[PDB]
């Protein structure tokens, strides 16, 4: 018996083992299906263009209505250990690719349904996870057969625009389905460096500020930061502005240790006050000297160097923060000069129109730059109604920043809208017969578990998923295999060559590749030692 | 998604390992006490009361369980009391024992079903090779027989002294109550010995009363105690005053009417008692109830009248001194005949001291000669533990006069049945046989336990013990060894043929097939539900 | 784990402390108490299957339980649940002519044939080892109170 | 609330060298309570009764029969002195200190790893020849003298 | 996610409570700020339940909002959605509200009619496009000829000012409101116009201030009244300056140099006074505060001298006389100072105010609130706040169209004519945008008390067939034209609320699962 030896001595091997759960059974792998599942089920409703967005409550208060699949799963308090490991999976889609979060959800709860009918007709459950491996493989070597693309970041942005359309599409941006495509498409060529094919999303400045409407969201080949000009009567509009960026406080010269500056007599006295007075005209005249007539300061102003500002004409910001200035320096660039004594007409940054708008009732005035020479650091301004539109679509641009950066790491793609599913549900099928030694039935429900996402996509738009699935499947076994998927409004065929719906290659390469490895470690458990109570 | 039950489920192995210890720790409680080494228990109640006692049988009732497979086997012990009698300590180490080896067996990826169809193999061929393997009947050794198999069941309680006297008392009893039957049925019933308790002497003064014991007193002490050439009337009346029924009621009119009423409650008692005592009937047993009013009447005529005694009792004395059960009046229409010829007949009617009470006994009662022991203690525990050793050892003579076979005690069957059912494995063995070998190691825990409680050699001997059981197997000499058993005061092997180790054959028969039978319905645990109590709704 | 001649037994302990051990399906699913609404149909399904067959109920359980399974990916599909219940019964007004063929008749006067349709039904309880005097005993019981 | 899946519920197990020399402790313990009430120069021994009473003796059974033990050991002691009141009228105080003292020296043999039965098979090898004794050095009385 | 719940303390629901909480929290709030929607709709009294309650009257939808503290998660979107119309164009927070919560009303109606959502998102971006034109042709432009944009900023201000407390003094509060943003000839700020507000007096007697008031009133031995006089106010240190060297010690060694050091100190302090003085002033600002020492040198050279007015206080001073802030003293050639005639000092509800009368260059006003009780103080700053973000923004957008009712049916109109031509999938869809844009003219008609199922049935007789200018009159109870009674509203703000209320009424239609987690110390 538990807790007690057949001789009456009391029997405990670990601490607190009375509220304790521990279940190998025959229901522990049964567990781990039920608890997944009802991810799946969760996320199925969000795919496609047609797919309904979720909202999420905070512990704050705050609700955030999200789309995109990572930020679902992670603002979640599921105290569920089957159920973390899909959150980190839809984690890891996001911070390797970051277009198919929700899809990666739905097809690992589909491998593993189909391996819950598996498991009753007794096939060992690392003997299913064995055969995943040997079916992936040849939905791998599937998805490299027709992969093309003519992009030279020039002229040819037609497949980029499309390729940030298929990602943009099922989210709340279609009103801007095409401005808003173009916006992401032009922010990654201008700071990507092709030689390397490396792409650098701290060079993308994402900013937002409600009011105005969504169609107001431009590219700005710049900076935005808060302007924080001292002085009220400064001029809010510099034509060519010699940016002059310093680090160092409009200040006498603190040094970094203990001082304790002793002072004996009156001419010492009055020595401390002509050494301040020739300190803020040396350092306003030395800016002067080098044609600047901007300036950038990290840190705080005097009050007495903010009239100096005015009498030379020289308008400077307060309070830039650390990495904002970081990116002015780029945008202009010009460089960064610690002291005062280091400035020249070499360090200094080139501007166009520099100026500061104000938004409606507000007091933030944002700047904005117009103009500039050779950049490499841009900054989007998203507007919108509220800021239930805004951060999402920071969140939903983010996901079209990401899949044009795929498309420099690899210039390959594929054909979504559930046409690569259904392509490589039937290369698993033919292979399964070659040979049907003993994962026969490990391949077969590997390619029936590929077809819940195109079929997922047929019951958001109202249709029937075996109806229409077996439609698609069956027109790409009577002749050679078209880009042929579906839609919502269907847009007359389903050829989605016609239709501009494109994805990367390594977008679905990493989802079918990180859904057979989580179902892997989810299949080869056969105990959970999980406590009872908290306290 | 999983069951909605409002219990408790827990299916696998974990069951399978709960059943195999909640079946040893009932054989872990019993194992200190078998066979001559072994020692008695204490019974402690929570009311106080102490309960000294080493049978198998009266440990496991008093003691709770809580477990499913713990009741069967506390019920296992209660069968072996009626079909056998002394066999009850032995069959809860087996069928322990049973499980115990049937659950490496299950954990080796071996059916259970398998199993169960191997015990029955090898349980059919451990009656079928001790059928054929017996010494003697009861011709040859004549009462040398009934001696030394008592002996064997008293080695293990209280009464296990090195004389015989417990031993001669015991053959004496069950030999005078020898009650035929239809169809040449000499039955021995050993309910009939009534079987009394006294803190007195020693226990070298167990009186064999060649007789009836009766316990009760005579009531009124104006009555001679003692009637030497007694005639008993046995009857079931009570002897009150002549009470009317529901249906009858007394509605008088006149008054003159009113005393004459009243005296004929007691005129009709008092003409039953006159009648029933001209016919020379000196002692009457009544199991009603006799008022103050007509024990004048016995004391008068001086005659002995016991009331308030059992009816079990008084069927024992009228079958054994000839006399009638007589309810009412009765033999066609007869006003009060009483049927003086059906009296009962005894040769003294004597109440003797029996430690400051008072104890009725009935001398060779001239008709059947029947037989009480009166046991004599330290204290009462004592006396409990004398009653259950004494009422074990009855029913081993009874089976010995029954059934005419003995088999050797001392682990010599076990071990024969250890090497028999080893090369019963090898021959018709395919899948079943390593069941059948399982068997033959369960059946070597009754060697095993007596030498653990008698501190001697455990490996060695019964290593040397099956070492001539081997021989008497493989070796067609006429070695002559199948006798082989243990000497547990010197720690060798005997031979128990010469000195007088006998067993009854249905003690090890019974035993063998109660303890595989039980072990089957544990077997077949591999799911079980507990519901939560409904107590309070 | 209850089903066919290498199944076990199960051991229900009810909240009184009458502990039963059963292997019938039906006796089984009485014990149990089910508390879900959906579960307890499936309890009086093997009751009348001891009324009318008397020897189908474990099995009735087994064939319900998956034919509700096999409707998991069936209402995934579109499929109305009106289009299963009549896909359902053209499969069963089907499947009663497939076992129609496999029967041979039989007569009563053959003890034969009665003798070992009662040794299978006594194959998965804790009788089968007992099978060689309860099977005759259950033929004879029966072929003499007939007529 | 779920229940503890536990076997004999609420009951005690006690075996080994701790039951065999705690009986002995036990008989000990009740030996030394009536130790000075055996000789002629014994004393009185003042009791208190539940009822509210007081019984003052020095008799052997009387002053066993108004304590109440808990031990199992102790409670077969006490019966002792009731048998031994009921069949003789002066034996009650000599049966108790002898019966403490023969497990006295039986506690001695218990530690020799010596089995039990070998110092009851003594003792009633010894019990048989103490009753001789007695009938040897015995002198008949006449009980017409008064 | 309900069977087998893998959560903590957290619940949630997907498409049977999440729709259905969403239109009840939704609905609930548009319902509540119904009744304020109007002309003659009444106002709420928002209270708490304790502890400072500060109980604060508001009649515009964003304060009603921004207080209530709602726990449904679906209704949070629509206070946001109000807050961001608060902030952008100042005006149309109830409108938007009602707007808001009238679509998801009919989109409750057709979840018994089995239309798909995403269909009904569809058909709202093609009604949200052709009720972008609606408007966009309807505006009147207005450049040239100031004559008629000064009476068509009244128009603007005459119409804000309706649907608040208000009412009875649209002769006095529409001058105080087209003057105010006509004399910033600029940008709007929106903070130039320092709003006073004081107990005493009535509505009628509250005014435009021609010049500028101010606090913290003008020194202990210093004049109070300086005729043409010259205005120069700083933001910088006057006493205890500590000068900019931090670790800097007087370490003398006796106590008579101490008094050389104090000594040296005032020497230094009374020439940065003599520097102030050298520029020919008669008054001093200063935005830090003066203490005794520099107190004196000013009352001894007959210089005013403000201490502490406010941060923002130097700014509006800096915009209504000319000057500059001047906060370093060392070129009084290039330090440009203000201009003023009379710095009396006005006494309004028995609080001495510095009146700055007479300015030059005033482009800042100075609105003296009086009201009975203070929150009708509290009502009429935020009515005026709604005056004077519409006409800051209607004189950067002069584009102005037809309010009352009459904006609201030319966008259904225009979503009606295009239902039509559109296949029945989308169609339905399309007739209840049209049929929530009618129930603004119907809770303005509805709140005053008339036969709303009529007069909006007459204005949709009226727009079928011309009368593009027909709208709600309000006065009488009947249908008149709009351009002749002048009820007009900026084009700005009616973008706003057909645009912001088709944004979130997207959002909450796309929501199909609402996943709330366990909140803290909630027990
Ligand atoms: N125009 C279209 N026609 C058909 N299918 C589409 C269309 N646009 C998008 N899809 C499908 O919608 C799905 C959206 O997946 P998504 O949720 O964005 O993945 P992730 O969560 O990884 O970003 C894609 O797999 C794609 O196949
Ligand atoms: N003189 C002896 N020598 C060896 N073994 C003995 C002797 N006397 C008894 N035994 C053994 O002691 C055991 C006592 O079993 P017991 O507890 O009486 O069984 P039950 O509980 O069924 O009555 C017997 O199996 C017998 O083999
Ligand atoms: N000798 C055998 N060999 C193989 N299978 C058997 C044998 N005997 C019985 N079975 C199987 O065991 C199963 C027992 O089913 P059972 O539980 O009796 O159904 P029900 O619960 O309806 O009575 C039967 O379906 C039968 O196929
Ligand atoms: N005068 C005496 N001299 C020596 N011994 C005595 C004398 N009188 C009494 N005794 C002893 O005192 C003992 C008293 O025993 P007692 O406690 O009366 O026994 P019980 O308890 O059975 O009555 C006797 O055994 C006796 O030997
Ligand atoms: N004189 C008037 N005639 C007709 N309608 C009017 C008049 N004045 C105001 N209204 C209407 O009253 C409504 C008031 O809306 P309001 O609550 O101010 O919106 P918000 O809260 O967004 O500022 C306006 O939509 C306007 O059409
Ligand atoms: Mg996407
Ligand atoms: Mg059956
Ligand atoms: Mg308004």
């Amino acid at each position: 018996t538990l807790a007690f030896d057949e001789y009456g001595r009391p029997f405990l091997i670990i601490k607190d083992q009375d509220r304790k759960s521990r279940l190998m059974g025959l229901e522990a792998l049964k567990s781990h299906i039920m608890a997944a599942k009802a991810v799946a089920n969760t996320m199925r409703t969000s795919l496609g263009p047609n797919g309904l967005d979720k909202m999420m409550v905070d512990k704050d208060g705050d609700v955030t209505v999200t789309n995109d699949g990572a930020t679902i799963l992670s603002m979640m308090d599921v105290d569920h250990q089957i159920a973390k490991l899909m959150v980190e999976l839809s984690k890891s889609q996001d911070d390797e690719i970051g277009d198919g979060t929700t899809g990666v959800v739905v097809l690992a709860g589909a491998l593993l349904e189909e391996a819950e009918q598996l498991l009753d007709r007794g096939i060992h459950p690392i003997r299913i996870a064995d055969g995943y491996e040997q079916a992936a493989r040849v939905a791998i070597e599937h998805l490299d057969k027709i992969s093309d693309s003519v992009l030279v970041d020039i002229k040819d942005t037609e497949p980029l625009i499309q390729t940030a359309k298929t990602t943009l599409g099922s989210k709340v941006v279609n009103s801007c389905h095409r401005q808003m495509a173009e916006i992401a498409v032009n922010a990654v060529l201008t700071v990507a460096d092709m030689e390397r094919r490396d792409v650098d999303f701290e060079l993308i400045k994402v900013e937002g500020k409600v009011g105005g409407r969504l169609e107001d969201t431009k590219l700005i080949k710049g900076v935005i930061v808060d302007k924080d000009f001292s002085h009220p009567q400064m001029p809010k509009k510099v034509e060519d502005a010699k940016i002059a960026i310093l680090t160092c406080p409009f200040e006498p010269p603190k040094p970094k240790t203990k001082h304790k500056l002793d002072v004996t007599s009156v001419e010492d006295y009055k020595a401390l006050q002509k050494y301040e007075k020739e300190k803020f005209e040396e350092m306003i005249q030395q800016i002067k000297e080098t044609g600047a007539n901007l300036a950038i300061c990290q840190w705080g102003f005097d009050d007495e160097a903010n009239h100096l500002l005015l009498q030379n004409n020289l308008p400077a910001v307060r309070w830039v923060g650390g990495p904002e200035i970081e990116l002015i320096a780029i945008a202009t660039g010009g460089r960064i000069v610690p002291r005062f004594s280091e400035l020249t007409a070499e360090k200094l940054g080139f501007a166009g129109l520099v100026q500061e708008i104000s938004f409606g009732t507000t007091k933030d005035k944002m700047l904005v730059i117009e103009q500039c020479k050779n950049s490499r650091a841009v900054t989007i301004f998203i507007r919108g109604g509220n800021k239930m539109i805004i951060e999402e679509a920071k969140r939903s641009l983010h996901d079209a920043l990401c899949v044009i950066r795929n498309l420099i790491r690899d210039n390959r793609v594929v054909y979504g809208g559930g046409a690569a599913e259904i392509s490589c549900a039937l290369a698993v099928s033919q292979e399964a017969d070659k040979c049907p030694t003993l994962e026969q039935y490990a391949m077969r429900a590997f390619a029936d578990a590929l077809e819940v996402i195109p079929m997922a996509l047929s019951e958001n738009s109202g249709m029937n998923p075996i109806q229409t699935m077996t439609e698609v499947r069956a027109r790409q076994v009577k002749e050679m295999n078209p880009a042929l998927g579906i839609d919502c409004l269907h847009k007359g065929t389903n050829d989605m060559k016609q239709q501009h719906v494109i994805e990367t290659l390594i977008g679905k390469k990493q989802q079918i590749s990180l859904a057979t490895q989580m179902v892997r470690m989810i299949l080869k458990i056969d105990d959970i030692r999980k406590p009872g109570e908290s306290e | 998604g999983p069951l909605s039950v409002f219990g408790d489920r827990s299916t696998g192995e974990t069951i399978r390992s709960q059943n195999v210890m909640a079946a040893a720790s009932i054989a872990n409680i019993v194992k200190s006490s078998l066979g001559p080494v072994g020692l008695d228990k204490m019974l402690v109640d929570d009311i106080g009361d102490v309960t000294i006692t080493n049978d198998g049988a009266t440990i496991l009732k008093l003691l709770e369980v809580e477990h499913p497979a713990a009741k069967v086997l506390c019920e296992l012990a209660d069968l072996q009391d009626k079909e056998v009698g002394d066999g009850t300590t032995s069959v809860v180490i087996i069928a322990a024992e049973l499980l115990k080896n049937a659950d490496e067996l299950v954990k080796q990826k071996i059916h259970p079903t398998s199993v169960i169809s191997g015990y029955r193999l090898a349980c059919k061929e451990a009656v079928r090779y001790i059928n054929e393997n017996l010494i003697v009947n009861t011709d040859e050794l004549g009462r040398d027989c009934l001696i030394n198999a008592a002996k064997t069941s008293m080695s293990s309680k209280i009464i296990g002294i090195n004389g015989d006297f417990f031993a001669n008392m015991v053959v004496d009893a069950v030999l005078a109550i020898k009650y035929t039957d239809i169809r040449g049925q000499p039955r021995y019933p050993v309910n009939s010995v009534n079987i009394l308790k006294a803190h007195g002497r020693s226990q070298m003064e167990s009186m064999l009363i060649s007789g009836y014991a009766l316990n009760c007193v005579v009531g009124s002490q104006g009555m001679p105690k003692r009637i030497v050439n007694a005639k008993i009337a046995c009857l079931d009346f009570s002897l009150q005053k002549t009470k009317m029924k529901l249906g009858v009621q007394v509605v008088i009119t006149d008054p003159e009417k009113l005393d004459q009423i009243r005296q004929r409650e007691s005129d009709i008692t008092k003409e039953r008692i006159q009648k029933i005592l001209a016919t020379g009937a000196n002692v009457i047993l009544t199991t009603g109830g006799i008022d103050d009013m007509c024990l004048k009447y016995f004391v008068e005529a001086g005659a002995m009248a016991v009331r308030r005694v059992l009816k079990r009792d008084l069927k024992r004395i009228a079958k054994a001194s000839g006399a009638t059960i007589l309810s009412t009046l009765a033999n066609l229409e007869g006003e009060e005949t009483f049927e003086a010829a059906m009296l009962g007949q005894a040769e003294e009617v004597v109440q003797e001291r029996i430690c400051d009470d008072e104890l009725i006994l009935i001398k060779n009662t001239k008709a059947r000669t029947s037989a009480s022991i009166i046991l004599r203690g330290a204290n009462d525990f004592m006396c409990d533990e004398m009653e259950r050793s004494l009422h074990d050892a009855l029913c081993v003579v009874k089976r010995v006069l029954e059934s005419k076979s003995v088999v050797p005690g001392g682990g010599a069957v076990e071990a024969a049945l250890s090497i028999y059912l080893e090369n019963y494995a090898t021959s018709m063995g395919s899948r079943e046989q390593l069941a059948i070998a399982e068997f033959a190691r369960s059946l070597l825990v009754i060697p095993n336990t007596l030498a653990v409680n008698a501190a001697q050699d455990s490996t060695d001997l019964v290593a040397k013990l099956r070492a001539f059981h081997n021989e008497a197997q493989v070796n067609p000499e006429r070695k002559n060894l199948k006798w082989i058993g243990l000497d547990l005061s010197n720690g060798k092997p005997r031979d128990n043929k010469q000195a007088g180790v006998f067993e009854p054959t249905i003690v090890k028969v019974k035993s063998l097939k109660f303890a595989t039978e039980a072990a089957i319905t544990i077997l077949r645990i591999d799911d079980l539900i507990k519901l939560h109590p409904e107590s309070k709704d | 784990t209850s089903l066919g001649p290498k199944g076990m037994d199960k051991m229900i302990q009810d909240g009184k402390g009458d502990v039963t051990i059963t292997n019938d399906g039906a006796t089984i699913l009485k014990q149990m108490q089910v508390l879900h609404p959906a579960a307890r149909m499936l309890v009086e399904l093997s009751k009348a299957q001891d009324i009318e067959a008397g020897d189908g109920t474990t099995s009735v359980v087994i064939i319900a339980g998956s034919l509700l399974d096999s409707c998991t990916k069936l209402l995934q599909k579109g499929i109305h649940p009106t289009i299963i219940s009549e896909s359902f019964q053209k499969a069963l007004e089907k499947g009663i002519e497939i076992l129609t063929d496999m029967s041979r008749p039989v007569e009563l006067s053959d003890r034969e044939t009665l003798l070992n349709s009662a040794t299978t039904s006594l194959n998965s309880k804790v009788v089968s080892q007992y099978s060689s005097l309860l099977s005759p005993m259950s033929v004879n019981a029966v072929m003499k109170v007939i007529d | 609330h779920r229940p503890v899946l536990v076997l004999s519920q609420n009951t005690k197990r006690e075996s080994g060298r701790k039951v065999q020399s705690g009986n002995i402790n036990a008989a000990k313990t009740i030996a030394d309570i009536i130790r000075t009430c055996l000789g002629p120069k014994s004393m009185m021994k003042m009791l208190l009764d539940p009822m509210g009473g007081i019984v003052m003796t020095n008799d052997g059974n009387a002053i066993l029969r108004e304590i109440q033990v808990q031990h199992p050991a102790a409670k077969s002691m006490i019966e002792i002195s009731r048998t031994q009141d009921e069949e003789v009228g002066d034996g009650t105080t000599s049966v108790i200190i002898l019966a403490g003292e023969m497990l006295s020296v039986a506690e001695h043999f218990l530690e020799q790893q010596m089995h039990p039965t070998v110092v009851i098979s003594a003792y009633r090898k010894a019990l048989d020849d103490m009753i001789s004794t007695l009938k040897k050095i015995s002198i008949p009385v006449d009980i017409s003298d008064s | 996610a309900p069977v087998n719940i893998f959560k903590a303390g957290a619940d949630e629901e997907r498409a049977e409570t999440a729709r259905l909480t969403s239109f009840i929290g939704a609905i609930a709030i548009g319902d509540l700020v119904k009744s304020t929607l109007g002309p003659k709709g009444m106002d709420k009294i928002l209270l708490s339940s304790g502890r400072d309650a500060s109980l604060m009257v508001t009649n515009d939808g964003a304060t009603i909002l921004k207080n209530i503290g709602v726990d449904n998660p679906a209704a949070k979107v629509l206070v946001d959605m109000s807050r961001v119309q608060d902030d952008e164009v100042g005006d149309g927070t109830t409108s938007v509200t009602v707007l808001a919560a009238e679509l998801l009303r009919e989109a409750e109606s057709l979840i018994a009619k089995k239309i798909h959502p995403q269909t009904i998102i569809a058909g709202w971006r093609e009604a949200t496009k052709a009720a972008r034109e609606a408007l966009l042709s309807s505006a009147v432009d207005h450049g040239s000829d100031e004559v008629k944009f000064r009476q068509d900023l009244m128009n603007i201000a005459g119409t804000t000012l309706s649907s608040k407390l208000l009412t009875h003094h649209k002769d006095h509060f529409t001058k105080l409101a087209v003057e105010a943003v006509l004399r910033l000839k600029g940008s709007g700020n929106l903070e130039a116009i320092h709003i006073i507000k004081k107990l005493g007096g009535s509505l009628a007697d509250s005014y435009l201030d021609e010049g500028f008031l101010l606090d913290k009133k003008i020194g202990v031995n210093q004049p109070k009244r300086i005729e043409n006089a010259k205005i120069l106010i700083a933001n910088t240190g006057m006493d205890t300056d500590k000068i900019k060297i931090f670790g800097s010690r007087v370490r003398v060694d006796s106590t008579a140099k101490v008094a050389e050091i104090e000594h040296a100190e005032k020497e230094k302090m009374k020439e940065k006074v003599e520097r102030i003085l050298k520029h020919g002033i008669n008054c001093f600002i200063n935005r830090q505060l003066i203490y005794n020492y520099p107190e004196q040198l000013f009352g001894a050279a007959g210089v005013m001298a403000i201490e502490h007015a406010d941060f923002a206080g130097v700014e509006r001073l800096a915009l209504v006389t000319g000057g500059e802030i001047a906060s370093t003293f060392d070129h009084p050639e290039l330090v440009k100072l203000g201009s003023c005639k009379l710095i009396e000092e006005v006494m309004i509800g028995e609080d001495k105010l510095i009146h700055f009368s007479g300015v030059a260059l005033g482009e800042a006003c100075t609105i003296v609130l009086r009201g009975a009780t203070q929150q009708i103080l509290d009502e009429a700053e935020r009515s005026l706040h709604d005056a004077l973000c519409v006409l800051a923004q209607t004189v950067k957008d002069s584009r102005t169209v037809y309010g009352g009712g009459c904006s609201e049916m030319l966008m259904a109109h225009a979503v009606t004519q295009l239902a039509n031509r559109t296949p029945g999938k989308e169609a339905v869809a399309m007739e209840s945008y049209a049929k929530a844009l009618r129930m603004l003219p119907t809770i303005i008609a509805d709140n005053a008390g008339y036969d709303s199922a009529d007069l909006v049935a007459q204005l949709r007789a009226a727009h079928s067939e011309g009368n593009t200018t027909a709208g709600l009159d309000m006065r009488e109870g009947t249908i008149g034209d709009m351009a002749i009674l002048g009820i007009t509203e900026s084009f700005q703000v009616k973008r706003q609320v057909l645009l912001s209320a088709a944004e979130a009424a997207e959002v909450i239609l796309r929501v199909d699962n609402i996943i709330k987690a366990a909140p803290r110390k909630r027990v």
